[PDB]
Order: structure tokens, then C-alpha cells, then sequence
């Protein structure tokens, strides 16, 4: 307790002296006050030279001790004195030095209390100090770092001082990059983070990463550290105004492409949505690190990585940029752009086909509706690809034969089966065009799109075949160019595919259903970039509703399509937009609340707003119910805040489905469909269990439409023991019949819920994070808010790619392959500042690979700690890939 | 007060707290940095009139009287001073002079039908009303 | 701090507020419902309802009449017993009607609106059963002879009933598990029911004897029943030891309750009517007690021996409880298995737990070969007096 203390020359005494302000110093309060003014200078400062060596001392003294609840208010009451007159009143040199334990005094205040309000409040006092130090803070740091007397306290504390420099309310380049950021960042994965997000201290960092890298190989986990700043800013939406906080992702996705690590770099990247950013990724990694390492490698790979929707590579609105980035960055032209290119990822899918088999039972039962039903049923068991190749191959028994909208459905459908193939899914095509009907012929040029996707860099695309085929006159052959135009690109800001859409889409009501598909196609293309507009869609979807609203599948599509081709920013928007304005509808009103999200080049603030003055749970008859229900699933805002964040967002979405329910006896029915798309989209944390859940409920209940929904999702794990979960499920699906109608829908899902042995369940988000964003599931769902299906219905649902590419293991440096690699078990969780969470391996032994299946495998890792490496690509193969970052041009790896 | 009057005020006031109270407690502003506050109630009520008392009177009783000594004058045809019986001190007060009207029988003064001679003075005019022959 | 502070007091006020909320959209008393299935649900109910089966007071056929009033006439005698003479609906359709099971009639006017389930007379024993749970082979030890003798019989011919019937065999009904205890005859049990994806049902041998006599006779009937009924039935009787025991009377309380359910379980299986859609599968320490119509075929018809393993058998023991454990594979699988032979699967598992005791004790993380050779030589010598084996192996 002792009264004053550092005011005694021994160490000991110094450790009372931290207590002694609660009753008051002898003469230390007054040395630094009263007596500093009243009393001339030069006299003080004999009485205080001898209190600044303890003053010193005692700072890592203090630290050495452990209260914090009696070390906390005692200190900060002597704090005031210091302030009044010795912070650069005293003298010109003596206050530099005297500041540097009174940063001490404030710090144990700033560490313990761990809210944002006191975050803030600390940072405004500790700035000014920061700016009169003029440096004494980094000398501060380092010494903590050593431990003179120190053992514990000084961890969490130091990295606060670091806190301080956010305000800059003196600070201009003082303090603002490098101050020791790097041994700060490598200890604690916590504080620094938010720290470095709102800094934009970010940046400095690039420039020490190769030296940050040696850290981060396995002396110490700083690769948890660079994980956790890009969990900060996704959170940090809500947190302050998206307006505000767009400058803030963009400056974070500078710093992470360039930094090597780039799977953080592709989650905010693909938030915006934007032209110029997918290029960078690419270059930058590059130019920083003077070493080739896993950088060059990098900017490949993030294309891969990262998971959107449909065609392989994803958004390929980078893979089409790609193409003269690709020369720049060279490990080898040849090599670079062969594995880059489709064939690649293409090739090791053909070999995987193989192993995996057929696991259901197929049908082609000849002649009838049950022709048109089987045709269906053949995608739907992959739920993707798989060894359907064989069956599919005899044009004759299925296609010629199919009657109706079934030719052209089945016709439809073909295409995304025969994904995953470079040719030999195309010579199918190209015979079925010759054929027989109108309708087979209209369906296969929407396939041909599809098929040539797999090769592409300018290698045999998709756009020249297609071109040609816009022409026609047909609206089904029309908007099968134009659908597959959208499918096939997925993103697009070249000029020929842009003014292919100009003047066709001049369509706004038609007898078929799926011309309404046209519109979601125009603004397939808008995804992933800035504006360039295609004036016909936007001019076409006002007039649509008011037209026609009473066919609900048509009606969903087309002022969906006119909020996601106005996403992303420009001035070409701007001339249309005032053509769109004079027109004013209360039709056209909540389409104008999805533009105002697209317009800012995605939010998430302005978005949450929204949804709560909301269209949700709204109609008159039909007119303001066109976007309730996709509003009110709020899936896009559950994923684009942490994975954290995500787990909670999730179990409100559910809750909120069922409040729609209650609201609308008409909203109860589509509230269960809902339920399937919705878990879909999301990419839960409630995941295995509830689906099937409400399933078996399902049976009993009338309306055989909610299995054949629910049975996408459900189909989940695909076998390795999950297969006794799938026969029991496939049983009931079997067992009932009752009506064909009835047996349709019920066929479907039978031979959806079968998968066949190591194949994989659907994935949106990109395998290391629950942010994604698909524009493919939303035709699927839309078509599916019907009572029963019809053969035309079926088409649209026979969909449901967006799926893995069959490489989950060893992306490698110089493997590429379908080939396993070593993994070790461990059933701990220990992290929470990992992108999802991967843990330190023990290195146990157990079989080959992490699981090739769209879910787990999580906890299962990589070892690369008899590599003595890091990875960079966190282990999961919900879509990951474990690959490692060494100064080597090359993995050493070992292989098993 | 007439039912269907009082009906369109009650309805008004409803309207406006429940839909001020909706958009008002949904918003998000807390968390954000413009903190107006996530949750903010909204409701307006509504007051009636009570009985009104324009200058002092003495109630005394159920009130077969009721006074002040401040006066007031009031015209014949227009009782909108609705006495109570047995007041012969209130009408025509303590007896008028100031009136065309000049007592000559002396505060006989019955709450009824009070006209004495109108031909002593004259401080103002007298319209005859052919009205009560009409009804009859 | 003052932003949580503020965060905090107000939430917990909003749920005060929000209360009449709370009891409806949530549930906990009035209204339970989310209403997308209970929409559905109570739709349904309500029909029903309206007319004559709510109150709908339980009450069972005790015999088909054709006296007083209509043809179709029966005598009902409620749960209060009082009997009653009662007509038929049409007005909602009959479905599971038999004599002396239970049916649902009236309060208001008594007449069968609908019967209750087929034999739902024991509710007891019908909620204690798992359905089909997933056991990995992770921790259903070894990989042995001994596990795969057990599959042919239970899960081919349920799994496919198409080869039995082609040659014109009859299909496999029984098997006895017999040998004394910790070689999982329960663990694998479960393991195979699940593999083969038939229904699920097991059942404690304590359970099917309760107080009275004849109580016993009422739940092995109903359930045996009850099992015929449904699409294909596995009834695993669980661990009869004494609550199995061959017939004898002491004059006192007698083995009466026990040989109760025993013999109720011959009545139905040999009757005269033949077991139904039923398969039994026995699980005895002690076949020394069982009584001689249980032992021979027709409920038993292959014996198999779930004993104490074979020396090559510990070795896989091993091998597949590593797999679930996180321990060192520079640990040798073999040696183990030769340093404590005669040693039931239960004893391998005690030996990876005590290597993980020294292990926690000492502050690792992961258990070494140091605290497993150690954990195997305490397992011969000590626990080998306790053991079950020297006993029930007699009996087996």
C-alpha cells in the first residue's frame, strides 16, 4: 500500500507505489502538478530526474505484477496529475522521456476494458501523447518485447499503445506506418486485427511479408493472425454505415491479394463486384515478392478458389480478364495458362468418372410421360456429373422419342450434365440439332454454350458458336442463346457479348415459361463487373409486371434481372435510368430498394435496413408479392457477414420463414418450399439434421412437391457410410404412389436424395467462408413456389450446378492431380481465428485425402510440419485446397 | 356528444401511433454510428372536453340557486341563462333602470315573463316578433 | 462499455414488452405453433372435431353384437370401465378396427369415429426404442470372423429376400448371441441393424417383467403383435440372464413373473398361427438357464458363438480403436496385442484409456508407448481376477 514509492530508489518499493494514488502521494502528485508550476524549472528538475529513473523502472514492474483490479483505478487517478503540467509543459527535453510510462497508465484501462465505446474513448487521449513522444512509443514496444521484469500482463497490453495511433488527431506521419506492427501482429491474433482494419496500417505490411513469412513457417502462428482482419471487416458492415465502409473493404483487398494469402483477398473481392480488381489479383502478388513462392501461383489459383456459380472457375468474368494477366505474371507461359485454362480442371473430373460409378438406378423408360420424367431423373442422381456419359450418349431411346415440352426440357437440361467435358460432351450436341423436333434443336444450343465452356482463353469459347445462334426467330431457340450466353460467361464486360442482348429480349409476355428466363440471363451477364448495361432488359421488365404478373414463375425472374444488371457502378446507367424514371409505377417501387443494393456495388448496411422496412409478407394480389419472399430469406445478408456472424443469421432465416407462414394461410405452402433453396443458397450451420426432419413429416402430410424441394438439400454426405442414411431416405421415396402426378414428383426425389459412391453435395460459398453469392439457385426456387410441377417446370429444376470441381487435394506447385496427400486426425477446436476454423495437427496417421464431398473432412488437416512449412489454403475440401507457401518455387511434400 | 363525431378522432389517433411505432422501434441506428437509437415507442392520446366554469358561481345544495354579484346582461327571447327556480334576485337583477324596461311594480320579478312598462324611459329599441302568432 | 451497457437493460425490456409475443410465435403454453406444418395438422383435426370423435376417450372392442338398434352394432367398455353399446361412422373412415384392440369412441355420443393404432396397448414400451442409429466400425471392434458369421444370418435376407425365395429356402429368423459379456454383442447388434436399414427395436429382458402376474403377459403379446404388423421387424431381446430362467415354483412369488413373458413370447411364436414379419435375435451369458423351447429352431435356428476372441482377432482390436484415438501409429499395433492375450474387447479399450491416464497425469497430449506396455502388464495380472469371463464362459 505505502504512501508515494516512485519516489523511493529501491525496486521493490515500486510495487506499492502503484496502489499508493488511491490514498494520495507524498510528493509524487504534487511533483508533477502544484510544484511544476509554481516552482522554476530548472530546481524541479532534481526532484523529478530522480522520480523518472523509477517511473521507468516500474512500468515493467508493473506489468511483472498481476492485479488488475487493484493495479487498474489507482493508476489512472495519477494519470490526471501527470497530464496538467508535465505532458510538455515541464521543459522542452525532460516530458518525452516522462510520457513513456504514463502510456503505461492508460493501457491497463484500455486492455481490460475490451468494448468498442472504451476502444475509442482511449484512442482520442493516447493520439496526442503519441505525437508529442515522437517515437518513444516503438522503443516502448520493443523493450515490453524483451522483458526486463516482465512475465504475462504485457501481451495483451502493448499491442493497445498500438490502438492509440487509429484517431490521428495530431498524428500525420508520425506513427502511422511501422511502429513494430509485425511482432504485434505475430503474438496476438486478437486486438491487432481490428487494429490493422480501421489503420489502413495494412499496408506497410506488404512490404514486410516476406520477413513476416519466417514468423508465420512454425516459430510462431501469425498466418491466425492475418485470417482474423478479414473476419473484422465483413462484420464491420453493420457496425459503421456501408457508405463509410465501402473504402474500407477496398483498401483491405489491396493489402490481402498483394500479401500472399490470398483466399481473405477473394471474399471481399467478390462483395464488390467490380472490373478493375480481378486483374490486380494477379499482377500485384508478383511485383511485391522478389521470389516466385506460392505468389505467382496465387493469382491462379484465387479464380479457382473462389466459388460463385455454375461453369468452372465460377464468375469467369476473371478468367476472361485473365487472359494477357496470365502473360504478365509468367512461371512458364505454356505450363500457366494450360493449368489455368478449363482443360485442366476438366481432365481430372474425366478420370474421377471411372471410380465413381452410377450409385442410384437409372431410366429411359421408352414412350409416355414417364419418358419425360426419366430424362430428368438422369442429371438429378449426380445432381451434377458423374459416369451418366454412357447413357446419356444414345440420342435415340430418350430424346427422339419424348413428346412435347418434354424435348425440349430434357434438351434443355443435357448441357449442364455434359459440363466437366472439353469435347465428346459436344459431338451429342451437335447431332441432336439435326433431329427430329423444333423443340430438341432449341434446347441444344443452350447446351452447346454449356459444353464449350471447358475450353476457353481464347481457346474454342462459347461466345463464337452462340453469336450466330442469337439470330433466331424461334423465342425458344432465342432464349436459349441468350440463357446460355448468360450461363456459360457467368460475368461478361467484352463489347460482342453485350451487344449480342442489345436488341433482342424484345419479349415481356410469351406462352412458353421459360422465355421469362431471358431477363435473369441479361443480368448474368452484369455479375462480377462495373456497368455497361444492356438497355432492353432494364426497358422490358417495368412493362412485364404490369402486363403480366399471374404465371408466378415468369413474374419472379424479371425485376430480379433488373436489379442484378444495374449492380456495380458507372456513368452508362446513368442515361437509361432517366428513361426508366419517367415512367413511375407502384409495380416498378420495390425493384428500385434491389437496385439501391446493386447501385453501391454491394451492401450489406443499406440492405439490412431494407429488410426491415420491408415488401416481405405483402401483396394486393400478386403486385407487391413478386420479391416478398426472396426478400425475407435474407440469405445473401447471412453469408456476407462473418462465418461467425453466419451461425446465428442462419437460425434467424429459418425463424423468419416461419413467420411468413403464419402471416398468409397462402404463405404457409411456399414457406415449406422455401425451406429446400433456402439451406441450399446459405450454406447453414444447421445442416444435416433439419431437412430431414421436416422430410418424414412431409409424407404424411398432403403436397408431394415439398420432398421433391427438401431432397436437394438432403442428400448431403455422399457415400462412405452415409449410404445407409441414403437407402432409408430413397426407401420411403419408393414406397409411395398413389396417382403419376403424384409418382413424378416423388420419382425425382427419390433418385436425387441417391448419390453415387465419393462424389459431392452443392456448395455456393468458396469452401473457407460461408460468403458466396449465386445467381443460379434463384431460377430453380422461383419455378418451384408452384403447387405440384409440371413437365415444363421440371426443366428449370433439373439444374443444380454450381458444384465442386472434383480437386479438393493437392493444387500443389507442381501436382495438380486427383492423387491424395498425407493427412493427420484430430477431432480439436482450439482456434477462432481461422477463416473456418482449421486446427494444428499432432501428425497421426489416417487415409488418404480430405473428403472429395462438399462437407466434412474439416477437422481431417494437412501436415506440412514435416515440411516445416504454413499453409496458406486452409485444409477443409468443402471446396479448399491444401497447398502450402514456401520462399521455394515448389512444395517438398510428401505424398501417400 | 354525438357517437359518429367522436368515432373520426379516436380512428385518427389510432392511425398515427401504430404506424409511427412500427417504422420507429424495427430500425437499426444503435450498432450503426448514427445512433437515433435501435428502439424508439411512439404513442399520442387523446383528451375530452369536461365541464366548463367561465367566471365564479355559488352552488349551494343540488342548486335551486345559483349567483355572483358581478353582472352580466342577457336578452328576453335568448334565456341561454337557464335558471334555476326561485331565483327572483338574478332576473332583472335587483331591478333594471338601465333598460327600457323601468320597474314600476317593484321586484315582483317572476324567473317567467317579465315585462313591465316600456314608456317611462328608453336607452334602446324593441322589434316586435309576429313569430309566437305563427306557431299558434 | 456504455454502448453494451445500453444494448443490455434494453433487450431484456423488449422481452417484457414483447411477452404477449413470446407465448404465440415461440410457444410455451398458448399456441405451440410456427404454422407451416401445424397449418397442415390441425386442419386435418378439425373436421373431425366438429362432428363426433373429440373428446375422444379411449375404449376397446371387447366383442361384435348385432343386438339393439342397427346391424352393425358393438359393445365397447371404456378406460372407466363401464361398457357401452355403440354404432359405427362412416363420417370418417374406419381403418384400424380388430377385436379387443383399442378404439376410439365419443363422449358426447359414443360411436367409433376412428380406432386408435394397431396394438399401441403397451405406450410404454414403445418410447424407450431407437430407430436405426448409425455406429461406425470405428469403435465396433476388430475386424474378425466372428463379426461377419452374424451379418448372413440377420441383414442378407432382410436386405434382399429375392435369393431365399428363388432357390426355396426359407429365410434365417434366428440367432443366439452367447459368451460372456464385454465382446459386444450389444455394440455389433446395433451396428448391423443400421448396415442392413430395417426397423430397429430393442427391448430390456427387466422390462417385460413387472409386478403382477400376467401384467408381463400384456406387454410381450401386445408387443410381439405389434412387430408382425409393421414392414419388417428386428426385435433384439437384450441381456436375459436370470429374467429368462427355466420353469420351476417356490411357493412364495415362484420364478411365476419371469417364466410370465418367457411363455407368453412361445404362445405367439409356435402358436397357432406361425411368427409373423418378426425376426428375434437373443442375447444370453447364461443359455444354462434358458428353457427347452426357446433353444431349439424355428426362433433359433443357427447358434454362433460371440465369445472371447482369437489371438490374431486382439490385434485388430487394436488397429481399430487407434483410428478413433489422435495417439501415435509409431506405436506398435502388435505388441500390445501379444502382451495381454486372453483379453475381451472391453479390456483392449481400458488398455487406451490407462495409457491416456498416465498420459494426462504426466502433461501430454498425446499417450506413448511407455504408458501402454506399462497399462498392458497391469491388465494381465490384476484385472484378470475380476473378470467376467471364468464364470460365464461355463455357462456358454
Amino acid at each position: 500500500m505505502e504512501e508515494g514509492g516512485r519516489d523511493k530508489t529501491p525496486v521493490q518499493s515500486q510495487q506499492p507505489s502503484a496502489t499508493a494514488p488511491s490514498g494520495a502521494d507524498e510528493k509524487s502528485s504534487g511533483k508533477e502538478r502544484r510544484d511544476a508550476g509554481e516552482k522554476d524549472k530548472e530546481q524541479e528538475l532534481s526532484e523529478e530526474d530522480k522520480q523518472l529513473q523509477d517511473e521507468l523502472e516500474m512500468l515493467v514492474e508493473r506489468l511483472g505484477e498481476k492485479d488488475t483490479s487493484l493495479y487498474r483505478p489507482a493508476l489512472e487517478e495519477l494519470r490526471r496529475q501527470i497530464r496538467s503540467s508535465t505532458t510538455s509543459m515541464t521543459s522542452v527535453p525532460k516530458p518525452l522521456k516522462f510520457l513513456r510510462p504514463h502510456y503505461g497508465k492508460l493501457k491497463e484501462i484500455y486492455e481490460n476494458m475490451a468494448p468498442g465505446e472504451n476502444k475509442c474513448f482511449a484512442a482520442d487521449i493516447i493520439s496526442v501523447l503519441a505525437m508529442t513522444m515522437s517515437g518513444e512509443r516503438e522503443c516502448l514496444k520493443y523493450r515490453l518485447v524483451g522483458s526486463q521484469e516482465e512475465l504475462a500482463s504485457w501481451g495483451h497490453e502493448y499491442v493497445r499503445h498500438l490502438a492509440g495511433e487509429v484517431a490521428k488527431e495530431w498524428q500525420e506521419l508520425d506513427d502511422a506506418e511501422k511502429a513494430q506492427r509485425e511482432p504485434l501482429l505475430t503474438l496476438v491474433k486478437e486486438i491487432v486485427p481490428y487494429n490493422m482494419a480501421h489503420n489502413a496500417e495494412h499496408e506497410a505490411c506488404d512490404l514486410l511479408m516476406e520477413i513476416e513469412q519466417v514468423d508465420m513457417l512454425e516459430k510462431d502462428i501469425d498466418e491466425n493472425a492475418y485470417s482474423k482482419v478479414c473476419l473484422y471487416l465483413t462484420s464491420c458492415v453493420n457496425y459503421v454505415p456501408e457508405p463509410e465502409n465501402s473504402a474500407l473493404l477496398r483498401c483491405a483487398l489491396g493489402v490481402f491479394r498483394k500479401f500472399s494469402r490470398f483466399p481473405e483477398a477473394l471474399r471481399l473481392a467478390l462483395m464488390l463486384n467490380d472490373m478493375e480488381l480481378v486483374e490486380d489479383i494477379f499482377t500485384s502478388c508478383k511485383d511485391v515478392v522478389v521470389q516466385k513462392q506460392m505468389a505467382f501461383m496465387l493469382g491462379r489459383h484465387g479464380v479457382f478458389l473462389e466459388l460463385s456459380e455454375d461453369v468452372e472457375e465460377y464468375e469467369d468474368l476473371t478468367e476472361i480478364m485473365s487472359n494477357v494477366q496470365l502473360n504478365s505474371n509468367f512461371l512458364a507461359l505454356a505450363r500457366e495458362l494450360d493449368i489455368m485454362e478449363p482443360k485442366v480442371p476438366d481432365d481430372i473430373y474425366k478420370t474421377h468418372l471411372e471410380n465413381n460409378r452410377f450409385g442410384g438406378s437409372g431410366s429411359q423408360v421408352d414412350s409416355a410421360r414417364m419418358n419425360l420424367a426419366s430424362s430428368f431423373v438422369n442429371g438429378f442422381v449426380n445432381a451434377a456429373f458423374g459416369q451418366d456419359k454412357l447413357l446419356t450418349d444414345d440420342g435415340n431411346k430418350w430424346l427422339y422419342k419424348n413428346k412435347d415440352h418434354g424435348m425440349l426440357s430434357a434438351a434443355a437440361s443435357l448441357g449442364m450434365i455434359l459440363l466437366w467435358d472439353v469435347d465428346g460432351g459436344l459431338t451429342q450436341i451437335d447431332k441432336y440439332l439435326y433431329s427430329s423436333e423444333d423443340y430438341i434443336k432449341s434446347g441444344a444450343l443452350l447446351a452447346c454454350g454449356i459444353v464449350n465452356s471447358g475450353v476457353r482463353n481464347e481457346c474454342d469459347p462459347a461466345l463464337a458458336l452462340l453469336s450466330d445462334y442469337v439470330l433466331h426467330n424461334s423465342n425458344t431457340m432465342r432464349l436459349g442463346s441468350i440463357f446460355g450466353l448468360g450461363l456459360a460467361y457467368a460475368g461478361s464486360n467484352r463489347e460482342d457479348v453485350l451487344t449480342l442482348l442489345l436488341p433482342v429480349m424484345g419479349d415481356s409476355k410469351s406462352s412458353m415459361e421459360v422465355a421469362g428466363v431471358t431477363a435473369l440471363a441479361c443480368g448474368m451477364i452484369a455479375v462480377g463487373s462495373c456497368n455497361g448495361d444492356v438497355t432492353s432488359t432494364i426497358l422490358q421488365t417495368i412493362m412485364e409486371k404490369s402486363e403480366t404478373e399471374l404465371k408466378d414463375t415468369y413474374a419472379r425472374w424479371l425485376p430480379l434481372g433488373l436489379g442484378l444488371n444495374h449492380l456495380g457502378k458507372g456513368e452508362a446507367i446513368e442515361a437509361i435510368l432517366a428513361a426508366l424514371e419517367v415512367v413511375s409505377e407502384p409495380f416498378r417501387s420495390f425493384a428500385n430498394t434491389l437496385v439501391d443494393v446493386c447501385a453501391y456495388a454491394g451492401s450489406g448496411n443499406v440492405l439490412k435496413v431494407q429488410q426491415l422496412l420491408h415488401i416481405c409478407s405483402e401483396h394486393f394480389d400478386s403486385k407487391e408479392k413478386e420479391e416478398d419472399k426472396d426478400k425475407k430469406e435474407k440469405k445473401d445478408k447471412d453469408k456476407k457477414e462473418a462465418p461467425a456472424d453466419m451461425g446465428a443469421h442462419q437460425g434467424v432465416a429459418v425463424l423468419g420463414i416461419a413467420l411468413i407462414a403464419m402471416g398468409e394461410e397462402i404463405g404457409a405452402e411456399m414457406a415449406l418450399r422455401t425451406f429446400g433453396h433456402l439451406l441450399r443458397y446459405g450454406e447453414p450451420t444447421l445442416r444435416r439434421a433439419v431437412p430431414l426432419a421436416l422430410a418424414l413429416i412431409s409424407v404424411s402430410n398432403p403436397r408431394l412437391n415439398i420432398l421433391d424441394t427438401l431432397s436437394k438439400f438432403s442428400h448431403d454426405a455422399d457415400p462412405e457410410v452415409s449410404y445407409n442414411s441414403i437407402f432409408a431416405m430413397g426407401m420411403v421415396g419408393s414406397g409411395t404412389n398413389n396417382a403419376r402426378l403424384a409418382a413424378m414428383l416423388r420419382q425425382l426425389a427419390q433418385y436425387h436424395a441417391k448419390d453415387p459412391n465419393n462424389l459431392f453435395m452443392v456448395r455456393l460459398a468458396q469452401g473457407l467462408t460461408h460468403l458466396g453469392k449465386g445467381t443460379l439457385t434463384l431460377c430453380p426456387y422461383h419455378s418451384d413456389r408452384q403447387l405440384m410441377s409440371q413437365v415444363a417446370v421440371a426443366g428449370l429444376l433439373t439444374v443444380l450446378v454450381s458444384f465442386l470441381d472434383v480437386r479438393n487435394i493437392i493444387l500443389g506447385k507442381s501436382h495438380y492431380v486427383l492423387y491424395g496427400l498425407v493427412a493427420a486426425m484430430q477431432p480439436r477446436m482450439l482456434v477462432t481465428f481461422d477463416e473456418e476454423l482449421r486446427p494444428l495437427p499432432v501428425s497421426v496417421r489416417v487415409g488418404q485425402a480430405v473428403d472429395v464431398v462438399g462437407q466434412a473432412g474439416k477437422p481431417k488437416t494437412i501436415t506440412g510440419f514435416q515440411t516445416h512449412t504454413t499453409p496458406v489454403l486452409l485444409a477443409h475440401g468443402e471446396r479448399a485446397e491444401l497447398a502450402t507457401e514456401e520462399f521455394l518455387p515448389v512444395t517438398p511434400i510428401l505424398e501417400g | 356528444e354525438v357517437p359518429k363525431e367522436k368515432e373520426k378522432e379516436k380512428v385518427s389517433t389510432a392511425v398515427l401511433s401504430i404506424t409511427a411505432k412500427a417504422k420507429k422501434k424495427e430500425k437499426e441506428k444503435e450498432k450503426k454510428e448514427e445512433e437515433k437509437m435501435e428502439v424508439d415507442e411512439a404513442e399520442k392520446k387523446e383528451e375530452k372536453e369536461k365541464k366548463k366554469e367561465p367566471e365564479p358561481n355559488f352552488q349551494l345544495l343540488d342548486n335551486p340557486a345559483r349567483v355572483m354579484p358581478a353582472q352580466l346582461k342577457v336578452l328576453s327571447m335568448t334565456e341561454t341563462c337557464r335558471y334555476q327556480p326561485f331565483k327572483p334576485l338574478s332576473i332583472g337583477g335587483i331591478i333594471i333602470l338601465k333598460d327600457t324596461s323601468e320597474d314600476i311594480e317593484e321586484l315582483v320579478e317572476p324567473v317567467a315573463a317579465h315585462g313591465p312598462k316600456i314608456e317611462e324611459e328608453e336607452q334602446e329599441p324593441e322589434p316586435p316578433e309576429p313569430f309566437e302568432y305563427i306557431d299558434d | 462499455q456504455s454502448t453494451y451497457s445500453r444494448q443490455i437493460k434494453q433487450v431484456e425490456d423488449d422481452i417484457q414488452q414483447l411477452l404477449k409475443k413470446i407465448n404465440e410465435l415461440t410457444g410455451i403454453k398458448e399456441s405451440d405453433t410456427g404454422l407451416a406444418p401445424p397449418a397442415l395438422w390441425d386442419l386435418a383435426a378439425d373436421k373431425q372435431t366438429l362432428q363426433s370423435e373429440q373428446p375422444l376417450q379411449v375404449a376397446r372392442c371387447t366383442k361384435i353384437i348385432n343386438a339393439d338398434s342397427e346391424d352393425p352394432k358393438y359393445i365397447i367398455n371404456v378406460k372407466q370401465f363401464a361398457k357401452f353399446v355403440v354404432d359405427l361412422s362412416d363420417q370418417v373412415a374406419p381403418t384400424d378396427i380388430e377385436e379387443g384392440m383399442r378404439v376410439g369412441v365419443d363422449r358426447n355420443k359414443y360411436q367409433i369415429h376412428i380406432p386408435l393404432p394397431p396394438k399401441i396397448d403397451p405406450t410404454v414400451t414403445m418410447m424407450q426404442v431407437e430407430e436405426k442409429p448409425d455406429v461406425t466400425y470405428s469403435d465396433v471392434g476388430g475386424c474378425k470372423e466372428q463379426i461377419e458369421k452374424l451379418r448372413e444370418v440377420v441383414e442378407t435376407p432382410l436386405l434382399h429376400p429375392e435369393r431365399f425365395v428363388n432357390l426355396g429356402i426359407e429365410p434365417p429368423k434366428g440367432v443366439l448371441l452367447f459368451g460372456p459379456p464385454g465382446t459386444g454383442k450389444t455394440l455389433c447388434a446395433r451396428a448391423v441393424a443400421n448396415r442392413t436399414d430395417a426397423c430397429f427395436i430393442p427391448v430390456i429382458g427387466s422390462e417385460l417383467v413387472q409386478k403382477y402376474v400376467g401384467e408381463g403377459a400384456r406387454m410381450v403379446r401386445e408387443l410381439f403383435e405389434m412387430a408382425r404388423t409393421k414392414k419388417a421387424c428386428l426385435i433384439f431381446f437384450d441381456e436375459i440372464d436370470a429374467i429368462g430362467g427355466a420353469r420351476f415354483d417356490d411357493g412364495a412369488g415362484g420364478d411365476n413373473e419371469v417364466q410370465r413373458t418367457m411363455l407368453e413370447l412361445i404362445n405367439q411364436l409356435d402358436g397357432f398361427d406361425p411368427r409373423g414379419n418378426i425376426k428375434v435375435l437373443m442375447a444370453t451369458n447364461r443359455p444354462d438357464t434358458l428353457d427347452p423351447a426357446l433353444m431349439r429352431p424355428g426362433r433359433l435356428d443357427r447358434k454362433i458363438e460371440f465369445s472371447l476372441p482369437d489371438l490374431e482377432g486382439r490385434t485388430h482390436i487394436f488397429k481399430i480403436h487407434a483410428r478413433s484415438m489422435s495417439v501415435e501409429r509409431d506405436i506398435r499395433f502388435e505388441l500390445l496385442a501379444r502382451l495381454c492375450p486372453n483379453s475381451t474387447g472391453a479390456e483392449i479399450r481400458s488398455v487406451c484409456t490407462e495409457a491416456g491416464m498416465f498420459a494426462i497425469r504426466a502433461r501430454r497430449k498425446i499417450a506413448t508407448e511407455k504408458d501402454f506396455l506399462e497399462a498392458v502388464n497391469k491388465v494381465i495380472k490384476s484385472y484378470a481376477k475380476f473378470s467376467a469371463t471364468p464364470r460365464y464362459m461355463t455357462y456358454n
